[PDB]
């Protein structure tokens, strides 16, 4: 089959990213895999005449024993964007977010059957390091479509549409969305009818040589995380003070959170412990206040042109809160994540959020992670399971944990 | 020879073209030399005669060798090295002795005339053209080009080690029980075989290399471990660093202090307890390299301990893949941490030290955490796996800190080891306001154009103090106003501030800072028995805050 010519964003050059050191077991795993992918002609050893590099890691399947290879094309994707986004983009169905059930299938192997424009293969160079640098390092490059690369779906878009054609024609009320390595299939059918429909789809796929998982999302059961206000029996000065502080915050966001009435309440210079009475306009202010805070900020709309940002706060006790927004304090969605290691949970939450993000908006957000850069980089892969990797910057959470958002 | 190996295709940077530098007039003695030389190379295949159809020329020189015995052919490649494509890197890290398996037999074979025994890409030779001038530029001169790897060219090291790999690949495969490490010209071959079965294997390799154009020693193998490599002295049994020797001068120049600090840092990989905080403190502040810096008592004592440590030779052992890895971390001075990594009680594999600060305001629980993250990373690289730690911290102290900190923290398998000092949080911050405890509504202001602020406070018991401040930021008047509420205040106290900034710094339980103030506030905090901090929107007019805010901003604001 003829190949598609690919060009980088003119002005930008190929990826030159360092390879984060790996542990023994992951190096052994990687050499086995790459050894086989070579015999099969998917990748080819390369010389030093290739100045490019992209990091690679070894992760686990859906909790199985098999080690899977995971190249990190974050960079390359960026130098390619124009291509995989404008030239040959892939429409994102607004119906997916509404579905009662959405199943995700890893149609990754699918790309290994399509050759990559020879003039582009040098930009997919990666290195399998060695321990204690006792070796130069094993280099390779891709001959076929690689799995991390967002370019792979775009190209394969043609072949994907045919394969799915029959199924779609016969099942018009099922949304099929494709996003970098995965297939999102949603429907409003009863679970079993859905689950069945999914099997049927594997069969079509199977005929064009394509395995399958499993893994069900229920979008329509995704709701907001209101900004919680207390509702205590007693009352101290301190409590009402915090009550005012938070309310004050929720004013630059959520227009109409009148706090004036509740403020000026029991003032002067009292002890913090001193318990206090109640008010009538107060009871009513809280009422309307929360009433507003319960529902999304009026005036905030998703702008396709701008980046999505996800911020996470460690609430303690295994609780994690997050907000996705494009303009600070203009939450498009907020949420929570609950339920062993601090890093493990965080990585878990990052994947969950990224997933919801892909379904609702068709793009991954950039994370502001509440952790030490070094620690994250040293351990994330240890629990990571998705086939994609979002952009992330390590932030330093302000005492903003107070207001859950 | 010239290796029969295939060639690595190379090219100039995209829009650029070959080099065309003008050959500067050289003298007769120099002109004669280069001819006697090039003729010799040409006779071996290293270079070839070409004509003036090649628009590319590269400047040639010649300088005399030791005491002026023979000349040398220097080829200023700068211009070409600038138009040549980029390559991968020859080495991304350097093996650490501690990561070497213990070996019985080890010999070091060094390849002779490396770059000259490897073919250059035919389509690239045309760029490696240079010319030998005629006395006072009359005759056109002799033009030559390269058939092998030029000495000072950008791609020689890359293409060489690259080539050397392929050549070795077969031999390695047939001898899976033989480790070969390539570092430039030299080749390190070690095994568990006997000097007999070993030197036999060596030849087999020398031969293998010869079948590829690689001439290697015979009796000048240099194998003779000991081994001085990259600043280390290796023995088949153990390893250690090249011998250190401390100057012992009467005066120290910034230069002297530096060499010294460099030797010690290098010595700290295996000599536990090395300390250079007091000495490094002396290099602070722009200072000439020849300026004499007087040693302060502390540094004077520090240089002492180090001398003490370096006297009796200390050695490191090698890595046993079977046994586990254990790392212990001790807290030396303030902010300083030393650690040792071993597999068998006290037979250190390697030693180290962490002393980084990491921003102003921080505590031992946080510093200890970072040191673990370092040692973890370091351990991965060298040995491919993370060690179990032994930390001078209570399972409690840790467990209580991690759960009450906003940042996410992890920490590999560890155990508490009672090796004093012990890490502890020097104070907590009550979560509930203290009942029947004087509440201090602190605040501060500061005229931005003047710098005149009044940091004060007002309590629920009437008291109200207000001090004036000069040359201060709006932040200091908020951090100072807290210092006040802490001074003339009892053992228990509730403090209400409108300074997120201050709230932030303090809520993180720092036990050391770079702010002269912050340290003071810390002293107080360690003295109190119950402190409660809270926040409220600054100058929003709230019960209490307003009251203070008033007399704080009353003029001079
Ligand atoms: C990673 O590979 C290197 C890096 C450096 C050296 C050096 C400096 O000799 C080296 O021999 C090697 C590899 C041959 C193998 N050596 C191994 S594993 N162990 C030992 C043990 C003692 C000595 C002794 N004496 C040298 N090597």
């Amino acid at each position: 089959i003829e190949t598609v010519p690919v060009k980088l964003k003119p002005g930008m050059d190929g990826p030159k990213v360092k390879q984060w050191p790996l542990t023994e077991e992951k190096i052994k795993a990687l050499v086995e895999i790459c050894t086989e992918m070579e015999k099969e002609g998917k990748i080819s050893k390369i010389g030093p005449e290739n100045p490019y590099n992209t990091p690679v890691f070894a992760i686990k399947k859906k909790d199985s024993t098999k080690w899977r290879k995971l190249v990190d094309f974050r960079e390359l994707n960026k130098r390619t964007q124009d291509f995989w986004e404008v030239q040959l983009g892939i429409p994102h169905p607004a119906g997916l977010k509404k579905n009662k059930s959405v199943t995700v299938l890893d149609v990754g192997d699918a790309y290994f059957s399509v050759p990559l424009d020879e003039d582009f293969r040098k930009y997919t160079a990666f290195t399998i390091p060695s321990i204690n640098n006792e070796t130069p390092g094993i280099r390779y490059q891709y001959n076929v479509l690689p799995q991390g690369w967002k370019g792979s779906p775009a190209i394969f878009q043609s072949s994907m549409t045919k394969i799915l054609e029959p199924f779609k024609k016969q099942n018009p009320d099922i949304v099929i969305y494709q996003y970098m390595d995965d297939l999102y299939v949603g429907s409003d059918l009863e679970i079993g009818q859905h689950r069945t429909k999914i099997e049927e789809l594997r069969q079509h796929l199977l005929r064009w040589g394509l395995t399958t998982p499993g893994y069900e999302l229920h979008p329509d059961k995704w709701t907001v995380q209101p900004i919680v206000l207390p509702e205590k029996d007693s009352w101290t000065v301190n409590d009402i003070q915090k009550l005012v502080g938070k309310l004050n915050w929720a004013s630059q966001i959520y227009p109409g959170i009148k706090v004036r009435q509740l403020c000026k309440l029991l003032r002067g210079t009292k002890a913090l412990t001193e318990v206090i009475p109640l008010t009538e306009e107060a009871e009513l202010e809280l009422a309307e206040n929360r009433e507003i805070l319960k529902e999304p900020v009026h005036g905030v709309y998703y702008d396709p042109s701008k980046d999505l940002i996800a911020e996470i706060q460690k609430q303690g006790q295994g609780q994690w809160t997050y907000q996705i927004y494009q303009e600070p304090f203009k939450n498009l969605k907020t949420g929570k994540y609950a339920r062993t290691n601090d890093v493990k949970q965080l990585t878990e939450a990052v994947q969950k959020i990224t997933t919801e993000s892909i379904v609702i908006w068709g793009k991954t957000p950039k994370f502001k992670l509440p952790i030490q850069k070094e620690t994250w980089e040293t351990w994330w892969t240890e629990y990571w399971q998705a086939t994609w990797i979002p952009e992330w910057e390590f932030v330093n959470t302000p005492p903003l944990v107070k207001l859950w958002y | 020879p010239i290796s029969p190996i295939e060639t690595v295709p190379v090219k100039l940077k995209p829009g650029m073209d070959g080099p065309k530098v003008k050959q500067w007039p050289l003298t007769e003695e120099k002109i004669k030399a280069l001819v006697e030389i090039c003729t010799e190379m040409e006779k071996e295949g290293k270079i070839s005669k070409i004509g003036p159809e090649n628009p590319y020329n590269t400047p040639v020189f010649a300088i005399k060798k030791k005491d002026s015995t023979k000349w040398r052919k220097l080829v200023d490649f700068r211009e070409l090295n600038k138009r040549t494509q980029d390559f991968w890197e020859v080495q991304l890290g350097i093996p650490h002795p501690a990561g070497l398996k213990k070996n019985k037999s080890v010999t070091v074979l060094d390849v002779g005339d490396a770059y000259f025994s490897v073919p250059l890409d035919e389509d690239f030779r045309k760029y490696t053209a240079f010319t030998i001038p005629s006395i006072n530029n009359e005759t056109p001169g002799i033009r030559y080009q390269y058939n092998v790897l030029p000495q000072g060219w950008k791609g020689s090291p890359a293409i060489f080690q690259s080539s050397m790999t392929k050549i070795l690949e077969p031999f390695k495969k047939q001898n899976p029980d033989i480790v070969i490490y390539q570092y430039m010209d030299d080749l390190y071959v070690g095994s568990d075989l006997e000097i007999g079965q070993h030197r036999t294997k060596i030849e087999e390799l020398r031969q293998h290399l010869l079948r590829w154009g690689l001439t290697t020693p015979d009796k000048k193998h240099q194998k003779e471990p000991p081994f001085l490599w990259m600043g280390y002295e290796l023995h088949p049994d153990k390893w250690t660093v090249q011998p250190i020797v401390l100057p012992e001068k009467d005066s120290w120049t910034v230069n002297d202090i530096q060499k010294l600090v460099g030797k010690l840092n290098w010595a700290s990989q295996i000599y536990p307890g090395i300390k250079v905080r007091q000495l490094c403190k002396l290099l602070r502040g722009t200072k000439a390299l020849t300026e004499v810096i007087p040693l302060t008592e502390e540094a004077e004592l520090e240089l002492a301990e180090n001398r003490e440590i370096l006297k009796e030779p200390v050695h490191g052992v090698y890595y046993d893949p079977s046994k586990d890895l254990i790392a212990e971390i001790q807290k030396q001075g303030q902010g300083q941490w030393t650690y040792q990594i071993y597999q068998e009680p006290f037979k250190n594999l390697k030693t180290g030290k962490y002393a980084r600060m990491r921003g102003a305001h921080t505590n031992d629980v946080k510093q200890l955490t970072e040191a673990v993250q370092k040692i973890t990373t370091e351990s991965i690289v060298i040995w491919g796996k993370t060690p179990k730690f032994k930390l001078p911290i209570q399972k409690e102290t840790w467990e209580t800190w991690w759960t009450e900190y906003w940042q996410a923290t992890w920490i590999p398998e560890w155990e508490f080891v009672n090796t004093p000092p012990l890490v502890k949080l020097w104070y907590q911050l009550e979560k509930e306001p203290i009942v029947g405890a004087e509440t201090f509504y602190v605040d501060g202001a500061a005229n931005r154009e003047t710098k005149l602020g009044k940091a004060g406070y007002v309590t629920n018991k009437g008291r109200q103090k207000v001090v004036p401040l000069t040359n201060t930021t709006n932040q200091k008047t908020q951090l100072q106003a807290i210092y006040l509420a802490l001074q003339d205040s009892g053992l228990e106290v509730n403090i209400v501030t409108d300074s997120q900034y201050a709230l932030g710094i303090i809520q993180a339980q720092p036990d050391k800072s770079e702010s002269e103030l912050v340290n003071q506030i810390i002293e107080q905090l360690i003295k109190k028995e119950k402190v409660y901090l809270a926040w409220v929107p600054a100058h929003k007019g709230i019960g209490g805050n307003e009251q203070v805010d008033k007399l704080v901003s009353a003029g001079i604001r």
